């Protein structure tokens, strides 16, 4: 195939892919395993990480009597790069959730191995990690941002926040950020709700100065109603030493078909910016950021063959934030997150001044609004999705969506009610598309990565396109057509010294 | 309806500012009060000092901009200790934002320091404190909204939000014994499978040699342990008083240590009052028995199986907690209540208020008052809700009418001390002056303690049935035996206790 580049075949299960964002190269944590690529998918390094001797009984200290260590599998569940310091960071689930700091020149040495305890020590129990502004010191310094499922596979794990930011200083290498007495950077699920209420942590991001976390969990914590799984979107303010800012709000993805259609379950998240059509649709300008994220219709906990894309700006996951935290200042309601600590009812305040920036205080401080976010998406399959990316080379915003049998779709998102595909074709069939999907540095390619490989997907070829009705035809935003030259290719490539304007033709503009 | 008795003293404020017995000697006492500490002379509730510290305006807007009123929105003094250098360690609400200073020597600032965890928020009589070796031992609420009680020491604290430690809790006295600190509460009930928002009291425990587990348990409690108090009246047809209320200073009662407690009938129930009495010794051994077993699925077990205790016992204060296992410490923290509930002296109630118009509120004992027959009687003072104070004694008659000892109530007096409606906070007991401190929320009232000096009939002397108060018949007048000398062989003086009231009278000639 041509529009396939490169093809990195590897000898175990993979879980993570980031890519530099200025060199390029291409790190993949993997089972057992820790690879280094160059932007060509080219093997640089490897490094056997497992397996070790290691039971979920015992930390790395002690190891209590009659339970003995025995060789185990080391998940990656981590991979991240500090770009102020020059280092990588990868956590495994060995060892309660052990993190290594390893240098991004040659991952194979190790500068720093931490003991403490940050991770999931599951293999399928999630875990979010970026980096962003925090504590310790006013926003200069940068911190991880994780989060993490209850294993509730030993009792070493009551131990570990379920949300928390970490310090990357040397000194104090990740420990919680900012701690105290009473109040920190760090959320607990309590003692009563911790074995029975799991969290699902799908996506992380930071957006103006807040972290954000996409997760799917159950809507009530007791057993008074039926189990209903959501989508649910935990935010912190950035500045926040005490984590008086967490709060939550569902996240509804709507369809009118069969009559009401919830796609309740999210699979993939991604945060990218809209185009100039786009943003007009959305009411937003273009160098604002969009949520993409896509939803599949869940039997119970498990995702169906029924999926939905939709978008999300964050002027209006601002304004949503602000709509329940308003409300609860005002009175209203019940403050919501009974699975941290008992929910009391929300306090009349006087607050005269809650706007989209709104950083928290002691009163109403863990609010779990009920007011969701709400969309209708803007396409729909048939298919399970398991990944999203986003790029706005062209002038339309053209949405990637990686399937769980392993097909890549190419979706143009031309208003928050019209989009369609114009492009799908399989890259590992019968191999399920991970979630971190990423692209180029120019975004000309994207990285798909399915279980055992990866492959470097160019995001537009027009040169196949011999005849014009196949150029116009084939209704790719990134194609368009020289009237003089026959050659199909965007804008850019042809010259505007035709005196005709209809010298570069569009797929829905004109007739070929 | 009431006799009202001899106001000796008083020492008025507001009703709005709410005082706070924060230290007492038989000279002095310290009042914490709106903004204000008063240094006041127990010889005529006289004030002799006072250091006022206001919250500033800006601290005292935020108060009001988070939801709460104006009588909120002040700076409560709510803690007290001299430390053992001459310094003065105070700390204060501060509109729900506590903070503690380091006044020096008159006295002048020398630290200021936030004060969450170790000083309430609000003015409400809900926490305590024991300032024990130098070291504040700290049982309040550590946020604004109330949701997270602990018990607090120097880099120790009770599990955040855990319920099997502390479920919405009541504060209402913590005393200092044998390298322990006990804390009595009232707390939410979940250790019975089938809770229903009941309410229990407990007296809670901690080691002052804690220094926190190993690794990550280095900053909670490793003998954090509680059981429940037992206030019932006993028989066929048991009725329980399960609030405390008040408790009293530990009380030397012959070769037993006793603590009295005020206790009443939780809220929607027959309403009631009680004293009761424990053992020192009863409350410490209760923590040596089984522990109870955590709430699961099933729901159908007994206390804890004993196989599950480690070697060394959990609870036991060790040199260095940091050197126990993480299985010890886990488990400490996951069986914090004890099986037994710790038994009242006599078994029973001292005294009972049952479908009274008013609630018992606070309690305070003149211990061992040696009778004429030379019997020692601790005497009680219990205040209501109303502004009274009940006086009475227990008698032990030895089978008067059962084979079975029977207790019997004898009632002093219940006079008026404060006007009608206003209750009674807490009391304080002067035996040198022969004065009873009356703490309402803006007064003190100095009472006499006994009151023979003051009846001058044969009559009244003998019904009065204060084991101090007996009447010569060589002098007329009605004696105080702490100040008499008889000997046993004379019939001069004459008291009746056992009998009726009535009964004593008659023993009057003429
Ligand atoms: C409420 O207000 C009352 C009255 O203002 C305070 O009571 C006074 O408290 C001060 C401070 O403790 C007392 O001063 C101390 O007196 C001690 C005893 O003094 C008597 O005995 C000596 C001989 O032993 C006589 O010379 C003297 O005239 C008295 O008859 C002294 O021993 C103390 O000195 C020691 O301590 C200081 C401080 O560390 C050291 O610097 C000295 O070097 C020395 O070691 C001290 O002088 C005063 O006597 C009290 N007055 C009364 C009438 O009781 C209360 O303290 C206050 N409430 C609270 C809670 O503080
Ligand atoms: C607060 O404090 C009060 C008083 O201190 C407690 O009241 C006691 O409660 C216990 C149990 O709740 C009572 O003890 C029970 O006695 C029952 C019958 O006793 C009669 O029969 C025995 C037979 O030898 C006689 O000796 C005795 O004198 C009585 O005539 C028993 O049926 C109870 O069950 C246990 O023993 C039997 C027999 O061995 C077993 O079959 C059972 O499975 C079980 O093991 C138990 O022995 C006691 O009598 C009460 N005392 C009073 C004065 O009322 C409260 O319980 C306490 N509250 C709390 C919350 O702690
Ligand atoms: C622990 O590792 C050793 C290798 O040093 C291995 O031989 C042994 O089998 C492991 N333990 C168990 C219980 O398998
Ligand atoms: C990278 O690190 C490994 C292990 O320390 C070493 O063998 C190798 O020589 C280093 N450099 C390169 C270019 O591989
Ligand atoms: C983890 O997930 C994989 C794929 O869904 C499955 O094959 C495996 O059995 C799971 N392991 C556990 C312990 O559930
Ligand atoms: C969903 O589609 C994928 C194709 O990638 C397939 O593996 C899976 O079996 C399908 N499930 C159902 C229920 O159709």
């Amino acid at each position: 195939n041509s529009t396939i580049t490169n093809v990195a075949a590897f000898d175990t299960k993979l879980n993570h892919l980031l890519v530099d964002t200025i060199t390029g190269r291409v790190f993949v944590g993997g089972v057992n395993r820790l690879y280094q690529l160059s932007p060509d998918l080219e093997l640089s390094e490897t490094v056997k990480t497992g397996p070790q001797n290691d039971s979920v009984e015992c930390s790395i200290l002690d190891c209590p009597l009659n339970a003995v260590r025995s060789p185990t599998d080391n998940y990656n569940k981590v991979l991240l790069i500090d770009r102020a310091t020059s280092r990588l960071i990868a956590c495994g689930s060995l060892f309660q959730g052990t993190c290594t700091v390893r240098n991004l020149q040659n991952v194979s040495i190790i500068e720093h191995e931490v003991p403490d305890a940050v991770v999931a020590n599951d293999a399928n129990s999630s875990t979010v990690a970026f980096i962003a502004p925090g504590p310790p010191q006013h926003p200069v310094t940068n911190v991880m941002y994780v989060g993490v499922t209850y294993t509730n596979n030993s009792p070493y794990r009551s131990e570990i926040p379920a949300v928390a930011s970490r310090s990357l200083e040397k000194t104090k290498m990740f420990q919680i950020a900012s701690s105290a007495v009473t109040t920190g950077t760090r959320t607990f699920i309590n003692s009563y709700a911790r074995e029975t209420y799991f969290v699902n942590y799908v996506y992380g991001f930071s957006s103006e100065r807040f972290s954000y976390f996409l997760t799917t969990q159950l809507k009530h914590s007791h057993h008074s109603s039926p189990k209903e799984y959501i989508t649910k979107l935990v935010r912190i303010c950035q500045e926040d030493s005490n984590y008086y800012s967490y709060t939550e709000i569902p996240v509804e993805c709507i369809s009118d078909a069969q009559g009401g259609t919830k796609f309740n379950l999210v699979q993939a998240g991604f945060l990218g910016k809209p185009s100039s059509d786009l943003a007009q649709s959305l009411g937003i300008s273009i160098q604002d950021d969009v949520l993409f994220a896509v939803f599949s219709k869940g039997e119970g906990n498990t995702p169906t063959n029924n999926s939905a894309l939709c978008i999300y700006s964050l002027k209006s996951i601002r304004r949503k934030f602000m709509q329940n935290i308003k409300s609860c200042f005002n009175g209203s309601g019940m403050r919501g997150l009974d699975f941290i600590s008992p929910s009391m009812p929300c306090v009349l305040t006087k607050l005269q001044t809650i706007g989209e920036d709104f950083c928290g205080l002691d009163v109403n401080s863990p609010l779990g609004g009920e007011t969701p976010i709400t969309s209708v998406p803007v396409a729909m399959f048939n298919t399970k999705l398991t990944s999203v990316a986003a790029t706005s080379t062209s002038g339309y915003t053209v949405v990637f969506v990686g399937t769980s049998d392993g097909f890549l779709k190419k979706v143009v998102i031309e208003s928050s009610s019209i989009a369609n595909e114009y492009a799908s074709f399989a890259v590992d069939l019968g191999s399920e598309i991970n979630r971190d999907m990423q692209f180029d540095n120019q975004n000309l390619y994207i990285y798909v990565m399915s279980k055992t490989k990866v492959s470097k997907v160019k995001v537009f070829d027009c040169s196949d396109y011999k005849t014009c009705g196949d150029c116009l035809g084939a209704r790719d935003p990134y194609c368009g057509w020289c009237s003089l030259e026959n050659k199909c290719s965007p804008r850019s490539n042809c010259q505007d010294d035709a005196n005709d304007p209809l010298y570069w033709v569009s797929y829905k503009t004109g007739k070929c | 309806q009431t006799k009202q008795d001899k106001v000796l003293a008083h020492f008025i404020g507001n009703s709005t500012d709410y005082f706070k017995i924060l230290d007492h000697n038989d000279e002095f006492v310290l009042v914490g009060a709106k903004d204000v500490i008063y240094n006041v002379s127990l010889n005529g509730l006289k004030e002799i000092a006072r250091l006022e510290w206001h919250s500033t305006d800006a601290d005292r807007e935020l108060c009001a901009l988070k939801g709460k009123h104006e009588w909120d929105c002040h700076n409560y003094l709510r803690v007290y200790a001299l430390r053992p250098n001459g310094e003065v360690l105070l700390c204060g609400t501060n509109s729900y934002k506590p903070r503690c200073r380091h006044y020096t020597p008159r006295y002048e600032v020398s630290r200021d320091v936030e004060a969450q965890g170790l000083c309430p928020y609000s003015p409400a009589h809900n926490s305590t404190y024991a300032f024990a070796d130098g070291h504040l031992y700290s049982a309040t609420v550590a946020d604004f909204s109330g949701g997270d009680p602990l018990i607090y020491r120097e880099n120790l604290r009770t599990e955040q939000y855990d319920l099997k430690q502390l479920n919405q809790p009541d504060f209402v006295g913590a005393i200092e014994r044998n390298g322990y600190v006990l804390f009595f509460f009232r707390e939410l009930s979940m250790e019975v499978m089938n809770f229903g928002k009941a309410v229990y009291s407990r007296v809670a425990r901690v080691c002052k040699n804690d220094r926190g587990g190993p690794y990550s348990h280095g900053k909670s409690w490793t003998s954090f342990l509680k059981a429940r108090l037992n206030c019932s009246v006993p028989g066929e047809f048991p009725f329980y008083f399960d609030e405390i209320q008040a408790i009293s200073p530990i009380v030397e009662s012959g070769s037993k240590s006793l603590i009295y407690a005020v206790f009443t009938t939780s809220v929607n129930a027959i309403p009631g009052s009680a004293v009761c009495a424990f053992n020192v010794d009863d409350i410490l051994a209760a923590f040596d028995g089984e522990f109870k077993s955590q709430k699961d699925s099933q729901s159908h077990w007994l206390p804890v199986e004993r196989e599950q205790v480690p070697k060394p016992r959990p609870g036991q204060c060790v040199e260095d907690s940091r050197t126990l296992t993480s299985i010890a410490v886990n488990f400490i923290k996951n069986h914090p209540l004890m099986e037994e509930a710790v038994p009242a002296v006599h078994g029973r109630p001292l005294l009972t208020k049952v479908n009274l118009h008013h609630r018992l509120t606070a309690i305070a004992v003149h211990p061992q008052v040696k009778s004429l027959s030379g019997a020692y009687y601790d005497v009680i003072y219990s205040g209501t809700d109303d502004g009274k104070v009940t006086k009475f004694i227990n008698i032990l008659s030895t089978h008067p009418n059962s084979t079975v000892d029977r207790l019997k109530t004898v009632v002093i007096s219940e006079m008026q001390v404060l006007p009608l409606g206003t209750p009674i906070r807490e009391l304080v007991i002067s035996t040198s002056k022969n004065s009873l401190v009356v703490v309402s929320d803006g007064s003190l009232v100095s009472v006499p303690l006994h009151h023979c000096s003051h009846i001058v009939d044969c009559l009244g002397c003998l019904s009065l049935q204060d084991p101090i108060c007996a009447w010569d018949l060589q002098t007329h007048e009605c004696k105080n035996l702490a100040t008499s000398q008889h000997k046993f062989g004379t019939k001069t003086y004459l008291q009746s206790l056992n009998s009726t009231k009535k009964a004593a009278a008659l023993l009057c000639p003429h």
